[PDB]
């Protein structure tokens, strides 16, 4: 399963088809004969299965790690700081990377399932992922290959400190 | 094993001597024996050939190699490798060559050139464009959902 | 639906037995062309209902899981899609390779090499399918790639006769460049887009997208046998003749413009686009349709036929007209698949002697087959009303009825009367001429496996035009006011071209020896492009590999600067250091001088 | 990782001490239990590297590339029996054990930490080719290509020496933490230019590029089989894996200085697999098969994007297997007719009857067919360098077009259309060069199936 | 009638239309001659060392060898620096490679000027 | 010793192991983060990945 | 595609297509004739022949041959070189 | 370039240009009746001047009529479908295997094939017993020091086979 909160659906919608012909209807045939030969023995295995999981019980748990300060507390060369705010910035951007793989899943679902109305309620999500990308261009784009931490925060103080001037010079 | 005079330093000079130990060596007509000559490309001393040769050689005389039109001991032309059949087939063409590209380059070019023609000029068959019923289909389209209203309407005609 | 994507699956992985069967048999099934046969027709008929559910009620839906290297940003799994045309397309081209299927088991009676084809040909299938299905891009290019390869192989299924892997040369290479405009437009969506996915790619419309639809156009240029880039077609026709059906009825021949189909939201607008679709379309179909005259091999009429059928469709793609496109790719496949299907039974009826000059007159010789092919060709142009006319008819009138390019209007109807004339002129010279074919006649069609074939693709080129036709959701405004005579001129230009090729014929029965006016000659001598490119183009590639590649550059020149000059410096450098002979006198005058050039010329003491 | 040294170490005198009929079954035996026990080797993660020492550890770029060569030795060492099994019992031993030590070395060097550590078991790994290579190398000029070879490869690698010995007394140490964590960039002074030309130079030999690409055909074509695999796979991309290493060092001028390898490398990449179109001498086809995806190499180094090193360490990996493999049956080929030409030994459809599945597995891997391997990373480092550069596309497609076209050439010329019917010697298949095609392309589909593992640090 | 068929590189000229077959002189015949005994003899060695039922290996053709050590080895002797190897060396070995080297500068300095500007459309371009 | 305890086993051993590279430690970490963010309203993926507050900008 | 030919056929075959032919009598038209002989008829109505032979059967013949058949019996011992005629 | 002569002969060249005109005359001319027409007409046009004395002026009308030929030729002559060019062109040639082939099978297959076997190798012991002494001596018995001919003479001494005969003799049989 999953959390629904983070992966949001859409309220159901379905009609019931009304005949209105004299035919009548093969493939309601069809799909109760489906679901009779099919469902059945399927549902019964997995019964079995369950009941054979469910005898003994395991868990794995979702692995949480604690927060080792920052790079910004790091002093000259001093590497047994450098080594922590660096993992632990590295795995920010991992996770990070998989926040805008889930935000593109969102965004490949709310196309799929508005249908061939584009435009309609998708706009907040077309919205909220242009804002995201936008973060995300700005903050991790153009540093290439060799990042390690300090190409990152080199980028943050040249990038705020142009735009410290921008508005300096707007105003 | 195979014999150190069977291989080939240098060109054709001097006549005499050179010239037979050729003839001898890559077995042809002595007067017929044609290095390239040297301009220094390489190539050691190996012969000319009537250089297509391969769309020639019409296919009944039952030969040796089917499907190359070998004898064995024929000095094998340079660019071989260039000239298996379902390589490179140069057959005697049915009209020319001249007459093969000009024919072919002015059809081309007399249909791209109607082809702008059409371009610059199209067809229409005479109705003015649809009437979209909310603003030449507002709202529907990239987004926009209260941005701006662009209103816009149609009359009936 | 479960019932819905379960037999969407299980019509893909009922094409997955038959190849891991034999490759875990080792004991030789003699029951296995009935195998594959029973197998392809019960994906057929798994395939025939959920196609009918969908129009139906609509319900459509992708499937999409076992996602790998998920690495960056995007993601890719298997995945693949139920709209529409991978939704109803896939029963059509099952029923034509099952008929196929047939018409393979009695031609390939006398070969014990017939298990290998058959598991070639399902692998080919498969891979039309996994093609035509998909939408994560990279599995397109799996299927574009794999059907290109399963082309070469069975184009070069007969070893032997050069001209046959000349041909499959050619039409491999045409695929490459079919995969170079591909993988540009794979770039442009990749590094614009996060993805190569269809459905991000129609969710965001970019304004400046003319690098990947240049890169498309090259993909369906090289992919689908047009112009510039045509000429490995009749290359195609010198393989087999199941093979040659299969490979230009619906499979492998379509695979070009299905791209263009699939792209439909994107090339709504850029109207230079559309322009370059319709002129490009327009040009091969003037071009084949005027090479396709004076010709006397069979298998490269009907193949310069769909030549000019496929340039049609590409004239539909540039009015924005996708769906009677799709409607023709259908009609056409019922179509020609029968034709060729013809074809073959009276090539092989007649000793495989394959040409229409010792063929001509075999109306009478039983007529099942005579039949088979007036039903086809005048299913060509549209006998109206048939399955030819809907798509034919409406597309030219579709065409007429929009902001066209003025010259492509013309050059559909110069190309519906060529078409019209060859079709004519080849029923005229293969059934009711007189028969000139040579003696000891072995002529056999009381045969149930190629009656049935036949009968079953006369049953579908019938009815399965209008009856797609008519269920269709309708994707567009149809058109259906037309002015006065631009209706009636589709069947005005078929009827003036059978009654020009009916005078052409009557002009046959005089004898005056004519001479050649290079007319004919540019018509039937494929006219000059296969002779000029395939004479020049190997030529210059490999003078350049000979004199400036292998021989001068690389080896000669790079020998003469890296080692050489290195290996002469320190050969001179030693015969001019230890060349030395030995006196004393000269060892203590080099002392001597050595002495006083280290004093007092480069001093060491100051 | 010294578990994995000393059995390494542990395999030569077993070598000694086994009899006629002995040493065989002892040394493919417990190649393979090797195989195993670094496969076992796999448990690399997230944030850093693994460290096997205060001396030995391992980055994710060298965990497939150290089990590719654990792989290699078996199918080597099988290979390399036919042409050597009626010469004698102690010259046998010797070629066996100078294997398990170019193995040794080739450990040595995949699971470096210190640059110089690094550059000598780079060249410990140079000595045993070059001895295998002399001694068995079959053809008249064994001598030229030994002596092209070392002079190459070390005159090359000579100042990269100086180079790292420099940054060791500018930097401090070189562990490639400390290498890390500690760098700084260095600007456009011409020392620095002269510093970078000198390290990216040696590496660039030792691809090659295509300015000096006439170190490899020689080298192929009188080599053994042994020596030419070890050569081909192993050297060529620990090259690759030396300049991804010392990639991390010098970013802030590999830019103003990269322009003109690339252009060299794309250009010689088109010139080489034009010349690889026409040539005589089959075995050389794949040597040049291998400049060109080295070529391609070189500009998914020389750019800088992590995409490029996925698609870099992919290509390098696959291309390693198919020229291995492809060796493998030219070698089989020339087993058959005593030639090493290409347009002699002809047919082969009819006889030997799955070989030929073999050759177009091996054929259509070299076209990357697209489940496989090579065509992810020939596709990734397409879409690095089309992000570089919006025009070079060009060179890539062209690239694949005449890849296609002498791969397949290579396909259809040798086993295709009608034996020459004076050859009357060629055996069947036996079951050895069968099992060696079976322990190619086993692993190759297998991780086309599942490639998550191969690609490099920049997961 | 004709316009006599004027030749090229890439069209063969045909055996009827030579018209050097009708002026025979017995110079000719001579040659043809000759010609038929070079063919006739050695395809009666070919034949004989074809036919041995004891012979084992392949016929070990001189000229497939002797074209081969012709084509790879005997190029580099022979060789003399001339005017015309060292121009079309330079030519066609230099030439397209600083073309595309200065086409490459030109691409990457315009759009490195380009996304100095900053107005480039790099929204969004994270797979650089 | 090549195939039936080689092929097989890497197989079993290779098609699956611990998170390499960990990614579904990623997969379900992103999930509670982007629910947190969602569930206190802050916008998620907030840029400025490092604190302003310990920033020092050099001067003119 | 593989019909049994045999010798008796093939020669009633090519005996049936010369007897076919103009002038020539189906009196004197003998298995052992020649075309140079006893029929009487020039090379060029003897490669007229060789034509119908190879336009009948479905294969040319080379020019080495056509100098030097002159007879029937050879002809269909030529064809039986090149079928192969035996079941 | 023929294996008999050096040359064809005037007379064999006018030939082949009669049976190139005559078929080519069936590949621009269908319905047979009026392609039979032509054919006589073509006929009477060669003998108009059959019977010329001269020589130059017979070569120089041979040429004149190669360009007439030449200028009226078609697009497709009509090949046979067994010839080269053709549509066959060794149609079935993925079932010519060579017979050095056969026997390097298993005895499994030897025996289950017996009597073919047995046959064979007593075929083989009939190459081997008449291959060095007949077949050798008549090869370096007859000729001149040079050969100077691509024919070669038969056994007709006694008694065995003719001379170089095997891959003569043992080949496909061209539809399997
Ligand atoms: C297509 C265009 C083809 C038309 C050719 C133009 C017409 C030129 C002629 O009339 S043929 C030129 C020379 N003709 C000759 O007959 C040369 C001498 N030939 C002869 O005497 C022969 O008929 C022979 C030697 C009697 C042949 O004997 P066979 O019959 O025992």
């Amino acid at each position: 399963s999953w959390d629904k909160d983070v992966y949001p659906e859409p309220p159901r919608r379905t009609p019931a088809p009304s005949p209105q012909t004299s035919l009548p209807n093969p493939i309601t045939y069809l799909t109760k004969a489906f679901d009779l030969l099919v469902d059945r023995p399927v549902t019964l295995v997995r019964e079995f299965i369950e009941r054979q999981h469910a005898k003994n019980k395991y868990y794995y748990y979702h692995r949480e790690f604690r927060r080792v300060p920052d790079i910004t507390e790091c002093h000259e060369k001093d590497v047994l700081c450098m080594f922590e705010a660096e993992m632990q910035w590295k795995r920010d951007y991992k996770v990070d990377q998989e926040i805008v793989n889930i935000i593109q899943e969102r965004l490949k679902a709310c196309q799929q399932r508005e249908g061939e109305s584009h435009r309609q309620n998708c706009a907040k999500e077309l919205q909220q992922f242009t804002q995201v990308v936008k973060a995300y261009q700005d903050r991790y784009h153009d540093l290439g290959a060799h990042y390690s931490a300090r190409k990152c925060l080199a980028k943050q103080k040249q990038r705020m400190l142009a735009e410290r001037k921008a508005t300096k010079e707007a105003a | 094993s195979h014999i150190t005079k069977d291989m080939l330093p240098g060109p054709y000079p001097k006549t005499p001597e050179e010239r037979a130990a050729a003839a001898k060596k890559y077995n042809m007509r002595v007067e017929d024996y044609e290095p390239y000559p040297d301009d220094g490309m390489g190539y050691g001393d190996y012969p000319k050939l009537p250089d297509r040769s391969q769309q020639e050689r019409d296919p009944w005389y039952d030969w040796d190699h089917p499907d190359l039109r070998l004898n064995w001991g024929e000095p094998m032309h340079w660019d071989l490798d260039m000239y298996i059949r379902n390589r490179v087939d140069t057959s005697p063409t049915p009209v020319n060559w001249n007459l093969m590209c000009k024919h072919l380059f002015g059809f081309v070019a007399f249909m791209l050139f109607m082809f702008w023609v059409g371009e610059t000029y199209p067809t229409y068959q005479p109705v003015g464009p649809k009437q979209y019923p909310y603003n030449n289909l507002y709202l529907e389209r990239g987004g926009d959902p209260n941005k701006e209203p662009e209103p816009v309407v149609h009359y009936e005609i | 639906m479960n019932l819905f994507s379960s037999l969407t699956l299980v019509t893909l992985i009922l094409l997955t037995m038959p190849i891991a069967a034999i490759n875990f048999n080792t004991h030789k099934f003699t029951n296995y062309p009935l195998y594959v046969k029973t197998t392809i027709s019960c994906a057929f008929i798994t395939s025939m209902i959920p196609t009918m559910m969908f129009i139906h009620t609509g319900q459509e839906m992708i499937i999409s899981n076992w996602h790998w290297l998920t690495i960056q940003t995007l993601k890719l799994s298997l995945s693949f899609k139920m709209d529409f045309f991978s939704m109803m397309f896939v029963p059509v081209a099952l029923f034509v390779t099952w008929s196929i299927m047939e018409f393979s088991m009695w031609y390939m009676h006398s070969d014990p090499n017939i298990n290998q084809f058959f598991k070639y040909l399902l692998l080919f299938l498969i891979t039309m399918l996994i093609l035509v299905t998909a939408n994560n891009l990279f599995q397109l290019f799996i299927g574009w790639e794999g059907v290109g390869i399963m082309s070469f192989l069975l184009i070069g299924w007969w070893y032997g006769r050069t001209d046959a892997n000349t041909a499959a040369l050619q039409a491999i290479l045409y695929n490459r460049i079919g995969d170079i405009g591909f993988i540009l437009a794979m770039a442009w969506f990749l590094i614009n887009l996060n993805t190569w996915d269809l459905q991000q790619i129609f969710m965001l419309n970019p304004n400046d997208s003319n690098l990947p639809l240049m890169g498309l156009i090259l993909a369906a240029t090289g992919k689908s046998a047009q112009f510039g880039l045509h000429p490995w077609l009749p290359s195609a026709m010198e393989g087999p003749t199941p093979v040659s059906a299969l490979l230009h009825s619906s499979t492998m021949v379509v695979a070009g413009i299905f791209l263009l189909i699939r792209f439909y939201p994107l090339t709504e607008n850029n109207k230079f686009g559309q322009s370059i679709m319709l002129c490009l379309g327009a040009m091969t179909t003037l071009f084949t349709a005027m090479c396709a005259l004076t010709q006397n091999d069979i298998k490269k009429i009907i193949a310069f036929s769909t030549s000019s059928q496929l340039g049609l469709m590409m004239v539909t793609i540039g009015i924005n007209q996708p769906h009677l496109a799709f409607l023709h790719i259908c009609t056409h496949a019922f179509f020609k698949a029968m034709l060729f299907m013809c074809s073959g039974s009276i090539i092989h009826s007649l000793n495989d002697e394959q040409d229409i000059r010792k063929m001509g007159g075999l109306f009478k010789a039983m007529p099942f087959t005579t039949t088979a092919l007036i039903i086809g060709s005048l299913a060509l142009t549209g006998m109206p009303f048939l399955t030819g006319f809907y798509s034919k008819d409406l597309i030219i009138e579709s065409a007429n009825t929009s902001y066209t390019n003025a010259w492509a209007l013309l050059m559909t109807l110069v190309a519906t009367s060529f078409t019209a004339i060859y079709s004519t002129r080849i029923i005229f010279f293969a059934l009711l001429g007189q028969p000139r074919f040579p003696t000891l006649i072995n002529i056999n069609e009381n045969n149930p496996f190629l009656i049935n074939s036949i009968k079953r693709l006369l049953i579908g080129s019938l009815f399965a035009g209008f009856i797609i036709s008519n269920n269709i959701p309708p994707m567009t405004i149809p058109q259906m006011t037309m002015p006065h005579y631009l209706k009636m001129t589709a069947l005005t230009v078929t009827i003036l071209g059978f009654i020009l090729a009916l005078e052409i014929s009557n002009t046959t029965h005089y004898l005056k020896f004519n001479y050649p006016s290079n007319t004919f000659k540019f018509s039937n001598l494929l006219g000059y492009y296969p002779t000029i490119m395939h004479r020049l183009t190997p030529y210059m590639n490999l003078t350049m590999s000979q004199k400036s590649a292998s021989s001068l550059l690389d080896l000669i020149w790079l020998e003469t600067i890296l080692p050489k000059t290195i290996s002469l410096a320190q050969m001179k450098m030693s015969t001019t250091i230890t060349s030395q002979k030995g006196l004393i006198k000269l060892y203590f005058l080099s002392f001597l001088i050595t002495i006083l050039i280290s004093t007092t010329l480069l001093n060491f003491h100051e | 990782m010294l578990k994995y040294i000393i059995p390494t170490m542990m395999l030569m005198p077993l070598t000694w001490l086994s009899k006629n009929s002995m040493i065989w079954i002892n040394t493919t035996l417990h190649s393979l239990l090797i195989s195993l026990t670094s496969l076992l080797l796999l448990n690399q993660f997230g944030d850093n590297s693994l460290n096997f020492s205060l001396t030995f550890f391992s980055d994710s770029l060298s965990t497939p590339l150290l089990i590719l060569t654990m792989w290699l030795l078996p199918l080597m060492l099988m290979a390399s029996q036919h042409h050597l099994s009626k010469e004698n019992l102690a010259r046998k031993k010797l070629f066996i054990s100078m294997l398990i030590l170019l193995q040794l070395f080739l450990i040595m060097t995949f699971t470096a930490t210190e640059l110089i550590f690094f550059y000598i078991m780079f060249e410990a790994t140079l000595v045993p080719t070059l001895i295998i290579i002399t001694r068995w190398g079959n053809q008249t000029e064994r001598l030229n290509a030994g002596l092209y070879f070392l002079f190459y490869t070390l005159a090359g690698s000579l100042p990269l020496l100086v180079a790292l010995i420099y940054i060791q007394n500018t930097m401090g140490s070189l562990n490639f933490l400390i290498l890390q964590y500690w760098v700084q960039p260095m600007p456009n002074s011409w020392s620095n230019t002269f510093m970078w030309l000198a390290c990216m130079m040696a590496f660039m030999v030792k691809m090659p590029l295509y300015g000096l690409h006439l170190w490899l055909p020689k080298a192929h074509v009188e080599a053994p089989i042994a020596g030419s695999m070890v050569l081909a796979a192993i050297l060529l991309k620990l090259g690759g894996y030396g300049m991804m290493r010392i990639t991390l060092l010098l970013n802030p001028i590999t830019d103003f200085m990269a322009y003109p390898f690339i252009m060299l490398s794309l250009w010689g990449m088109i010139m080489t697999s034009s010349i690889c179109l026409r040539q005589t001498d089959l075995k050389s086809l794949i040597a040049y098969s291998s400049v060109s995806h080295m070529a391609l190499v070189i500009v998914a180094i020389l750019i800088q994007t992590p995409w490029s090193y996925m698609g870099a360490t992919a290509l390098m990996i696959a291309h390693g297997l198919t020229s291995s493999m492809l060796f493998c049956l030219a070698n089989s080929n020339y087993e058959r007719v005593h030639s090493r030409t290409m347009i002699l030994a002809r047919g082969l459809q009819t006889l030997l009857p799955l070989m030929a599945a073999w050759w177009l597995l091996a054929s259509l891997t070299n076209l990357a067919l697209p489940p496989s391997i090579n065509l992810i990373g020939e596709l990734f480092v397409v879409m690095s360098t089309f992000s570089w550069s919006n025009i070079t596309i060009i060179l890539m497609g062209l690239n694949m077009v005449i890849t296609a076209l002498y791969s397949l050439y290579m396909l259809i010329t040798t086993q295709r259309g009608k034996h020459t019917h004076h050859i009357n010697n060629i055996l069947p298949s036996f079951t050895r060069e069968n099992a060696l095609m079976s322990l190619h392309m086993l692993p190759l589909l297998l991780l086309s199936l599942n490639p998550k593992i191969i690609l490099g640090p920049l997961y | 009638s004709f316009p006599k068929y004027e030749p090229s590189r890439l069209a063969s000229l045909p055996t009827t239309l030579d018209p050097a077959e009708y002026d025979i002189s017995s110079e000719t015949r001579k040659a043809q001659a000759e010609r038929l005994a070079i063919r006739s003899r050695l395809k009666r060695e070919y034949q004989l060392q074809y036919n041995d039922p004891s012979r084992r290996g392949v016929v070990e053709d001189p000229a497939l060898i002797r074209w081969t050590c012709a084509r790879s080895a005997n190029v580099y002797p022979n060789f003399r620096p001339n005017t015309k190897t060292s121009l079309l060396g330079a030519l066609f070995g230099i030439g397209p490679l600083i073309f595309w080297y200065y086409v490459f500068k030109t691409d990457r300095d315009r759009k490195e000027k380009l996304i100095q500007e900053g107005k480039l459309d790099r929204t969004f371009n994270i797979s650089y | 010793f090549g195939f039936s305890i080689v092929l097989v086993l890497g197989s079993t051993f290779v098609a699956y192991l611990p998170d390499y590279r960990m990614q579904e430690w990623a997969r379900r970490e992103a999930e509670r983060l982007v629910k947190y963010r969602e569930a206190h309203g802050l916008p998620l993926m907030e840029s400025n990945c490092f604190d302003p507050s310990k920033i020092q900008l050099p001067e003119d | 595609d593989a019909p049994p030919l045999t010798l008796e056929g093939i020669k009633d075959r090519v005996l049936y297509v010369l007897k076919l032919y103009d002038k020539i009598d189906p009196e004197k038209l003998s298995v052992n004739s020649h075309f140079m002989k006893d029929l009487g008829l020039d090379s060029l109505d003897q490669v007229e022949i060789i034509m119908a032979m190879e336009d009948e059967f479905g294969f040319e013949i080379p020019d080495i041959d056509a100098e030097k058949l002159m007879c029937p019996q050879e002809i269909v011992d030529y064809i039986a070189d090149k079928k192969d005629v035996y079941e | 370039f023929l294996p008999s002569a050096a040359y064809l002969t005037h007379q064999q060249k006018v030939l082949q240009l009669y049976k190139r005109a005559l078929r080519h005359l069936e590949s621009r001319c269908v319905h047979r009746d009026k392609y039979r027409y032509f054919a006589c007409l073509l006929r009477a046009r060669f003998d108009e001047h059959k019977n010329e004395k001269d020589m130059v002026k017979a070569t120089q009308l041979l040429r004149e009529a190669e360009k007439e030929f030449w200028h009226g030729q078609h697009p497709q002559p009509y090949i046979f479908p067994e010839s080269p060019g053709g549509t066959s062109y060794e149609r079935y040639e993925c079932y010519k295997v060579p017979e050095w082939c056969l026997d390097d099978w298993h005895p499994s297959e030897k025996a289950m094939y017996p009597d073919y076997f047995a046959k064979r190798e007593q075929w083989k012991k009939l190459r081997r017993e008449s291959w060095e002494r007949e077949v050798k001596q008549l090869q370096e018995e007859t000729p001149v020091g040079g050969p100077r001919t691509e024919a070669l003479p038969p056994a007709r001494k006694q008694g065995d086979l003719p001379p170089l005969w095997w891959h003569i003799v043992t080949r496909p049989r061209e539809r399997p």
